């Protein structure tokens, strides 16, 4: 009844929403075409949280779609599941940004945040109880990461006292995209930490190692990669719409998860992901659950918690479920692991649990990490930011477009203190 | 002459939305209120009267063809970020040598952005 | 069912052309009914 | 199609011959429709 | 609605221009009459509502030699009959006379036409200028095409390809002047240009493509497939799609620093198709390498300090990423030290096509590379000393000066990229 | 009971009335050749509004059509439509205006008004009650604003005490079909200060932003931009004609929006306008209905409310619905926007409901709204007759037809007048 706005920004924010709301249609029974055709009745209880009602029984999704460049736009509407979204929420510009944050922010994306801004308080005005947003992004781009940030701060002014969620595909370690990644990197960050109230960092090549290591595919294309991200979302969000024995929405985990307000960086994690082969080997139980969840290979983020501390834990299971090996699996591992957990808070670990499990799946589970061990992807980010900003290099395409050269050194000394705040909470 | 916002369809009949690439004639986007009846300033065939002052400038335009432009014409593009002070300072000269240029109908106009 | 690794099917395709779908006209920006899907099918 | 607004058509998509007849006009200084027998726009009757 | 307007000036422009459009109406499925037997196309071709299509491109030249064989052609319908714009004299391998006399009289109507191209279109990415160093209408009258399309639109993006002359095999005497006096005009009024030279393409099909004399007709074919490779982003669709304004950027660190280097590969005979496979990384590691490289210059003496990766066909995304982890790890490729993200990469569905009479095979995936390198200083260092050495007895000039221009500029554009030439090792010491 | 005479004037006025009276004709069930062929008996209650008595059972309108050239008379009478009206009742003229506002005032203008008079008369005098008149014209002309102020003038003295609207076409800002159209408009907006009930403004920058933007169509034509007005302007009087749960005469609409009687400027627009393909998305219920009045995109005139305050709002509802459910809508976009509404009154939207909706449609409405975004057009037209009148263009055409120089100075020292008074309001 708390309903979510979704937001979408960029190629990557677009091709990870139509998976997206593939997986919840499938998980409501709601068919391409629009109606509703399942069996149970607890499908319909709670479905006003992601959909609006329509004519005749049509269901249509509570999300936009923003992107400066109307190519990926064809793309999510020429697919399978294109024509459930309205057609008036598809909002584009003519010319993009080119990988550029200056312009995704600053020249490009000032003329079309007005334009969008009145489709994000036409469905948020609609709403009798407005849970919060929801955004999907990347900062790999100029659009997503841009405009990505614009829209979060018009936001924040207009609805102070609201949730919002941020999915931000950070760069990757190894292999980068983008040439110019630590400017638009840096930038959108330091952007992010005065105006996200929860923020999740997916890498793609931790969903690399997924699909090669876990889950042993050979062609692992972006679809299938988008699925692993798609079943997060769904999951963190489950005891809203189904109901529970323990029941946990988004306010109820980051007032356990959040102890300060710059420390809202998390890594998410599914827990059973299982390859072909392992499936006749392997028995579906609780500490099962427990044991793939907290394994460094699993978790969505390059960084590996055994070289920091778990700062706090959250968990959200799924399925018709017993509570006592819940809670004394999740009670084990802390007493078993003395050192990887702070010792100033007792108890890290946030259980909820959520009674219908995913279709086909019998149980299910989905992780939530605070740890010191992600500031080690901070300074990657930062040593390459400066290593690029000594030289003057790369920034006649930033300064070009009216941005100072103060705004990178404030840049920087807002993420070199964040860095030191996380390291003496260690 | 001038032209007038429609103030909340503006952007349906914006330049580059109406497919017209090269740089923009301005838009008034504030309207001065007025108070009482005005002056009359000019004969019945349309002379100025003598007492009202007249600008300098060209009568028929400041149109400018192929075989009147500059032959060294400056750039659209100029950043002076990681140049020397003695190459911004040639760059900024050479754009300041023409005046004709900027200040035509035309008018290729240079937006100097950043230090040296 | 619809899991990560279960989730496949075989592209029996030849042409990946791109329609245009959401354009401009005069000033407005106009969103067409897809008539036609991914590569003239 | 009970005539809603957006809900109408030309009905000149590949017509020709667009004349007008000259069914108003003055005779002997007093205002009268000149002629009833006067053609619609291409030579077609006005509806019986 | 992603158009690009194509400029073909020059001899080498329009035989350019040749193949390359005849490349894309079997990319799309247009016969040369003009009409069909998806919405692709549109990028290039203007709908007719008769059902013919028309190329959003522009012919123009000095000579009348080179465009009436298109008029006569077996393109003869497919092509406006105003979109070929035909002069009366050539500039005869002149810059003089290409800029200031025989340049001025044409400006006028190839700015009308490009003026009403622009109007047509719906979203401009950018345009494509395809000229020579080495020849007349090439060097004199694309100099003013640049000069005077940055005072009609402001920021739009130009994307040059250029026939650079060849260090030791070249067709003219007075061509290094014509290649000095280019720069000076394109270093402030140019977005991007990339550079081959035909005598790197002469080895590439000698040793690969087991062909022993090539003409201008199969050369033109290799250029017709990088820029194919480069706009198929714009027209099919892909996994990861790259736009005009994306290696624009990631390409040009520097306002001085916009000359990339463009490779293609695979590139082999049919017979040889049979027997080789072609992976992810068999492709990643022949553009890498310094025998593959479509510009006569070692990157091998220079480091490589921008690079773009555009991948045609069948391609995972998981063997790319270990392809270029494994490139990384080479000590013989070296990457400046201000640049420790240096690689940009792009994904397109549809592998490449094949036309009859090609030498190339048919190829389920492709690559074509566009990097950057400092190694063009020995490129200039080369041709700084050959118009030196002709300059210093003041050869050919009593040629230039009559015709319009001033001794003066000879001295200006010599000085101009001798600063640029301390500018490249500037920017090549690391810290 | 109450009966409207309709009056007409212009190219515009002739081809925006054809319309009209052939939609309210399909709402009462009217045939072409004048009988009735209906399907309810309450379409017969009232119809003695529009309509006349004849012999065997034939209805004709009770309007007037009044020109300069027979040459809109003839297309008006060779359309679809064009055999109900009267004959007797064109009052047509041999020579035209060319958009002169002296020609149609002063000089051809008297010879036309006396022969107008004898026929509006006749219709008048017929009625037991006479609700009120209406006049359909445009301000860009020499006939409909040149001699359409004279009928304004002499009407008003033979009918003091009855109520006259107007549904004026006022210039557009980028459109500019003709060069003397700031000397028309300055002139006939003074008469119309001084000398009107009511004045509706239409303008055609957002009949066609409406008709793109909302309604989707490719080709819009002149008769569909007629038809949203004929829509309008029939919703406006629909409780005169059908019996509600809470009816609005036009001197209810009258009394509850203008406070003082030199602020009669409104601002239309009609609610239900849903696009061609997306009726399948959208849910019909009256706060989807609500939203789609107050949406500064639906409104009829250029000029934003945003820069402005809300005065009055009348909001004239038709369909059989629940009433708190429309109270609660009124009450709550009030208690939103308290920096849109003027603070000096309270409750300034006046409500009223009708039974029957239009035919092949469930719920409607039309807003009509007093702002002072009204002064926005006004100083736009002083601006541009200002910088006209100094350099003295175009005097030949108005002084050579015999009238003074001080009228053309008396016209902007009104208006000049009546904007800084309007700013003094806000
Ligand atoms: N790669 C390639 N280069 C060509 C081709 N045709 C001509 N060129 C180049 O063009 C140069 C000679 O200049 P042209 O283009 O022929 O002549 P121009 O540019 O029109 O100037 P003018 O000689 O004055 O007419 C040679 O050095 C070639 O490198 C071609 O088909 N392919
Ligand atoms: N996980 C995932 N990542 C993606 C997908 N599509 C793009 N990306 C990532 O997004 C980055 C580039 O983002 P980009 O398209 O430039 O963002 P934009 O320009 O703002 O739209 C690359 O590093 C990709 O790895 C996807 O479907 N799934
Ligand atoms: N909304 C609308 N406006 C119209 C129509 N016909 C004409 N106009 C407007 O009327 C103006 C010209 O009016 P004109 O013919 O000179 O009026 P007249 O001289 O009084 O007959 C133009 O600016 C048009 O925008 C119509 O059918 N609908
Ligand atoms: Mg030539």
């Amino acid at each position: 009844m708390r309903e979510i706005v979704h937001l979408q920004a960029g190629q990557c924010g677009n091709q990870i929403g139509a998976k997206f709301w593939e997986v919840i249609s499938d998980e409501h029974g709601i068919d391409p075409t629009g109606t509703y055709h399942g069996d149970s009745d607890l499908q319909l209880e709670r479905i006003n949280v992601y959909y609006n009602e329509a004519t005749g029984g049509k269901y249509v999704p509570r999300a936009v779609l923003v992107d400066l460049e109307p190519g990926t736009m064809d793309s999510v509407r020429s697919g399978p599941f294109g024509q459930i979204f309205r057609p008036d929420n598809f909002v584009f510009g003519q010319s993009g940004a080119g990988n550029n944050w200056a312009k995704g922010h600053y020249t490009e994306g000032a003329e079309l945040v007005d334009s969008v801004l009145d489709v994000v308080r036409k469905e948020a005005e609609s709403c009798d109880c407005l849970q919060g947003f929801q955004l999907t992004h990347s900062l790999g781009g100029g659009t997503g990461s841009g405009m990505g940030t614009l829209l979060i701060s018009k936001i924040r002014e207009e609805y102070p006292d609201r949730i919002m969620n941020t999915f931000s595909v950070v760069p990757s370690p190894k292999v980068s995209d983008t040439v110019v990644e630590p400017y638009n990197a840096t930038l959108s960050v330091h952007q992010l930490v005065e105006n996200t109230d929860e923020t999740y960092c997916i890498d793609n090549e931790a969903l690399y190692d997924i699909c090669f290591r876990t889950l042993k595919l050979t062609t692992p294309t972006y679809g299938d990669l988008n699925h692993l991200v798609s079943a997060t979302m769904s999951g963190v969000t489950t005891c809203l719409r189904f109901p529970g024995q323990l029941n946990a929405d988004l306010r109820k985990l980051a007032v356990n998860m959040v102890p300060f307000p710059r420390l809202h960086f998390f890594m998410p994690g599914f827990a059973p992901l299982t390859s072909r082969g392992s499936q006749q080997y392997r028995a579906l139980t609780v500490p099962e659950l427990t044991q793939q969840m907290f394994d460094a290979k699993n978790m969505m983020a390059a960084c590996d918690p055994r070289h920091g501390r778990y700062l706090t834990v959250a968990a959200v299971f799924r399925g018709r479920m017993s509570m006592k090996e819940v809670d004394e699996q999740m009670l084990n591992v802390q007493n078993k692991n003395s050192s990887y957990f702070v010792e100033w808070i007792p108890n890290n670990v946030k259980t909820a649990v959520c009674d219908i499990p995913p279709r086909g799946l019998k149980m299910s589970a989905t992780f939530i990490g605070n740890s010191t061990a992600i500031q080690e992807l901070f300074k990657r980010i930062s040593e390459q930011f400066t290593a690029m900003f000594r030289r003057k290099a790369f920034l006649h395409w930033y300064t070009g477009e009216g941005m100072d050269e103060m705004e990178f050194t404030e840049a920087e000394s807002n993420m070199n203190d964040l860095v030191s705040e996380y390291q003496q909470y260690q | 002459a001038t032209n007038y916002s429609a103030n909340q369809y503006e952007k349906a009949f914006s330049s580059k939305y109406l497919q017209n690439w090269s740089p923009t004639k301005p838009t008034k986007e504030s309207i001065s209120s007025h108070e009482g009846y005005t002056q009359i300033i000019a004969n019945d065939r349309g002379h100025l009267l003598p007492s009202v002052p007249r600008s300098k400038a060209n009568p028929w335009g400041s149109f400018m063809g192929t075989w009147q432009m500059p032959l060294k014409i400056p750039p659209a593009r100029v950043t002076l970020t990681s140049r020397t002070t003695a190459g911004a300072a040639s760059l900024t000269k050479w754009i300041q040598k023409n005046p004709d240029l900027l200040k035509a109908s035309n008018g290729l106009c240079p937006e100097i952005l950043g230090k040296p | 069912p619809f899991l990560p690794g279960t989730s496949f099917k075989d592209s029996t395709k030849t042409a990946f052309h791109r329609s245009q779908t959401l354009s401009y006209r005069n000033g407005y920006a106009i969103v067409r009914r897809p008539t036609v899907g991914i590569g003239g099918d | 199609l009970p005539l809603l607004p957006g809900n109408s058509f030309n009905r000149n998509v590949g017509k020709e011959k667009f004349h007008k007849s000259q069914h108003w006009g003055f005779c002997n200084n007093v205002m009268m429709l000149v002629s009833d027998e006067k053609p619609g726009i291409g030579g077609e009757p006005l509806l019986g | 609605m992603r158009e690009c307007i194509s400029i073909h000036v020059g001899q080498a422009g329009v035989q350019i221009g040749n193949a390359c459009w005849e490349l894309y109406c079997l990319e799309h499925g247009i016969q040369p009459d003009g009409q069909m037997p998806d919405d692709s196309f549109n990028t290039f071709f203007s709908e007719t509502g008769a059902g013919k299509h028309v190329p959003r491109a522009v012919f123009v030249d000095l000579e009348p030699t080179v465009i009436d064989e298109v008029r006569t052609g077996t393109y003869r319908q497919l092509f406006h009959p105003e979109q070929l714009i035909t002069g009366k004299e050539d500039a005869a391998n002149n810059y003089a006379r290409g800029h200031y006399t025989i340049g001025k009289e044409i400006i006028d109507l190839v700015l009308d036409r490009i003026r009403k191209l622009a109007d047509q279109c719906t979203g401009l990415q950018g345009f494509l200028v395809f000229h020579s160093f080495g020849g007349g209408t090439g060097s004199g009258f694309t100099s003013l095409l640049m000069e005077r399309l940055s005072v009609d639109y402001g920021k739009k993006s130009k994307l040059e390809f250029s026939i650079y002359p060849a260090p030791q095999v070249s067709t003219a005497v007075v061509e290094p002047y014509n290649s000095i006096l280019t720069t000076h005009t394109t270093l402030e009024h140019s977005d991007c240009a990339f550079m081959v030279d035909n005598e790197a393409i002469y080895d590439i099909c000698r040793r690969n493509l087991d062909i022993e004399r090539p003409t201008y007709t199969n050369l033109n074919r290799l250029i017709g497939q990088i820029v194919s490779s480069i706009t198929a982003s714009l027209r099919f669709d892909g996994a990861l799609n790259v736009d005009l304004t994306e290696f624009q950027t990631n390409l040009v660190p520097y306002p001085r620093i916009h000359f990339p280097l463009a490779t293609y590969a695979p590139v082999i005979s049919a017979e040889k198709a049979y027997h080789e496979q072609l992976s992810v990384a068999e492709i990643t590691n022949a553009c890498f390498e310094p025998a593959n490289q479509m510009v006569k210059c070692d990157p091998r003496h220079g480091k490589y300090m921008a690079c773009c990766l555009l991948y045609r066909g069948d391609v995972v995304p998981k063997d790319v990423n270990a392809a270029i982890a494994t490139i990384k790890t080479k000590r013989t490729i070296q990457f400046v030290d201000w640049c420790p993200t240096g690689f940009k990469v792009g994904i397109n569905y549809q592998p490449p096509t094949v036309v009859p009479g090609g030498d190339l095979a048919k190829v389920q995936r492709a690559v074509c590379m566009l990097s950057n390198t400092t190694a063009i200083a020995e490129a200039w260092a080369r041709l700084d000393h050959k118009f030196d050495l002709m300059y210093a007895k003041r050869a050919f000039v009593h040629w230039y000066v009559g015709e319009g221009m001033e001794e003066g500029e000879f001295s200006e554009a010599r000085e101009d990229m001798a600063a640029l030439e301390k500018d490249y090792e500037e920017v090549g010491v690391d810290s």
